[PDB]
DNA sequence: TAATAGATTAGAGCCGTTTA
């Protein structure tokens, strides 16, 4: 017979100095620490992949409910949680049309062309891989 | 009676109406726009009529 | 198999955050098994799914979703290629910021299976972490916390304690998973709640980083939890504080918006950056920040 | 001061919410303040038609898209309507009182 | 060099989404 001690769960901080244990609820309640003004999303993929990413990014604005809302908290919507704009109509899209090497190289050189040559700024590139 | 009214299509034509309204207040003229001054949680049509025939 | 890691490695030299999303992930309704439900059934998790992606995006766009003094958490992991040692680091700022940068520039041990760090390489890694702490918090750390998925030899530990400066205590911890102690619960139908730990010895113990959670009213891990065996094999420290630190390290998973992962985040992040680094050719002074690998 | 009514396809015709809404209309007539009842339209399926008889008259707030845009509409309307030092610590200490009461690590031996 | 073990350790894949 041996004792099982309990360690008090650490509190991950959030906005306004408020702390909580679940990152989801803490984000959906108080929000993240530093406020970026928006996410200049970049996309690399086929046109169908662009349609999929745009539809999903539109859905992110709306709230999506888990099948067990008390076990895993639902999503309020991106602007509701983070307070930064990530709309789907202001995306920097780059269309594409040893096999691993050249498959990687297509995205590599297109992304480098976009980051280096293109004028539009991108905060993060969302490579939408095919299937 | 001292006010300027702007009527427009609500879903489609917002950018021009908003721009014109804001320029008008910038010049000093009073404006009433259904997408700027029509307050939430009011009788929108009743207030529209009151503004049309009371201060316009 | 090696598309994602090689792509990130080839993006490393020009620092640009990137998130890789599968087409079957974002719109998962379309891709069916041709005989019924979709290949990837995400209905029960969709909203939570829309959580993690968003958080990941918000992390790679330069945002800090959630944070957690005088302690440097330096979790190192070996990668089989010759072997490469690569580490992840975290500190606490004077302005209460929790710097969670990496420790990159992998140190190559030529032995095929010796998951141990050579004396010179150990000195270089520890001094790199020390200079990172000095440039971050303007002063040397009061304590450095080294932890890994492996036990540590002797001569290397001489290297760590010889490269370290004065007023600096170092503790070495080993975290191992799937140690066959599958502790159930007698009363209910739900496993032992997360946060409970069995102290096997003053330097070794078990921790349940995953299991039933009261707030979620469910289990982080299905079936029965697999506790992590935490062994303070080298260095001196008290088991309760190290256990607290490990449970805190199980919170900083920015790769996902999940309650907590079953292993410390520091090792998993170091492992991912190591996989990306050894996926492709050697690059000098890699980005070292996890928005480029994770 | 204000009476916000959620306008989902289930929350616009239920007996209890209708009772609260009707009493809200009568008290609105009592204070003769037109800026009392505010419908928050949050249901995509429920159009601006088919909405309740009392609340069809009223200017709703568009929560159907971008819940944060609706929330910002709420704050700007409340400031415009002069609705009465914010401290999020109150909500921080209140969230786990009600929402997490069956869900906590209580002191019991097992 | 081969083998038989324990002890560590590392890689890969694979299904389910955590009992209300
Ligand atoms: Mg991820």
């Amino acid at each position: 017979m041996k004792e099982l001690i309990y360690i008090e769960e650490p509190s991950i901080l959030f906005a306004h100095g408020q702390k909580c244990t679940d990152p989801r609820d803490g984000l959906a309640l108080f929000g993240p620490l530093n406020q970026i003004y928006g996410i200049k999303s970049g996309v690399v993929g086929t046109q169908k992949g662009l349609q999929i990413f745009k539809s999903y990014l539109d859905k992110i604005q709306k709230p999506i409910y888990n099948h067990n809302n008390i076990t895993r908290p639902m999503f309020p919507g991106f602007e509701a949680v983070f307070g930064c704009k990530w709309e789907s109509q202001n995306i920097v899209f780059k269309e594409i049309t040893k096999r691993t090497y050249d498959l990687v190289t297509l995205f590599n050189d297109k992304i480098i062309t976009a980051n280096k040559n293109d004028e539009e700024r991108v905060d993060v590139w969302f490579v939408i891989v095919p299937e | 009676r001292n006010k300027i009214f702007i009527s427009h299509a609500t879903p489609e034509d917002d950018d021009f109406t908003r721009w014109l309204s804001l320029k008008l207040i910038g010049l000093g003229y009073e404006v009433w726009c259904d997408i700027l001054f029509l307050d939430k949680g009011v009788d929108f049509w009743s207030t529209i009529e009151k503004e049309i025939r009371e201060n316009t | 198999a090696q598309f994602h890691d090689q792509l990130k490695a080839r993006l490393l030299e020009h620092t640009i955050p990137t998130q890789i999303l599968r087409e079957s992930t974002l719109a998962w309704r379309d891709f069916k098994n041709t005989f019924g439900a979709p290949i990837r059934d995400f209905s029960k998790i969709e909203g939570h799914l829309a959580w993690t992606i968003s958080t990941a995006a918000y992390y790679k766009a330069g945002g800090k979703p959630w944070k957690l003094p005088g302690v440097c958490y330096l979790g190192l992991v070996y990668k089989k290629i010759q072997n490469a040692c690569c580490a992840a680091q975290m500190f606490l700022d004077n302005g209460d910021g929790t710097v969670f940068k990496g420790e990159v520039g992998p140190w190559y041990n030529p032995e095929k299976g010796e998951y141990h760090l050579k004396p010179k390489e150990a000195k270089a890694l520890l001094t790199q972490a020390l200079e990172s702490y000095k440039e971050q918090n303007k002063s040397y750390p009061k304590e450095v916390f080294i932890h890994a998925r492996t036990r540590f030899n002797d001569e290397e530990w001489n290297a760590f304690n010889e490269v370290t400066p004065k007023n600096t205590n170092l503790v070495g911890v080993t975290i191992t998973k799937s140690k066959p102690l599958k502790l159930y619960k007698t009363e209910g139908a739900f496993p032992i709640m997360r946060g409970n730990a069995y102290i096997v010895d003053e330097k070794k113990a078990f921790l349940w980083t995953l299991g039933f959670v009261p707030k979620l009213q469910s289990t982080l891990s299905m079936e029965v939890p697999n506790p992590i065996f935490i062994e303070i094999n080298k260095g001196e420290a008290e088991i309760q504080q190290v256990l607290k630190d490990i449970l805190a390290l199980t919170k900083l998973n920015y790769n996902a918006c999940i309650y907590a992962d079953g292993e410390p985040v520091t090792l998993r992040f170091a492992n991912k950056i190591g996989e990306i680094l050894t996926a492709s050719t050697e690059i000098k002074t890699p980005p070292l920040a996890f928005k480029y690998y994770i | 001061c204000k009476f916000l009514i959620v306008s989902s396809t289930a929350g616009n015709k239920r007996e209890g919410v209708l009772k609260e809404l009707a009493v809200a209309t009568k008290v609105k007539k009592h204070l003769q303040d037109d800026m009392f009842i505010i419908p928050l339209a949050i249901d995509e399926n429920l159009s601006y038609d088919d909405i309740n008889i009392e609340i069809v008259r009223l200017n709703a707030i568009d929560f159907k898209k971008s819940w944060a845009k609706g929330l910002q509409d709420l704050l700007d309307a409340f400031e415009k309507q002069n609705v009465p030092p914010p401290d999020h610590s109150k909500s921080n200490l209140l969230y786990q009182q009600i929402f997490l009461h069956d869900k906590q690590a209580i002191e019991k031996e097992e």
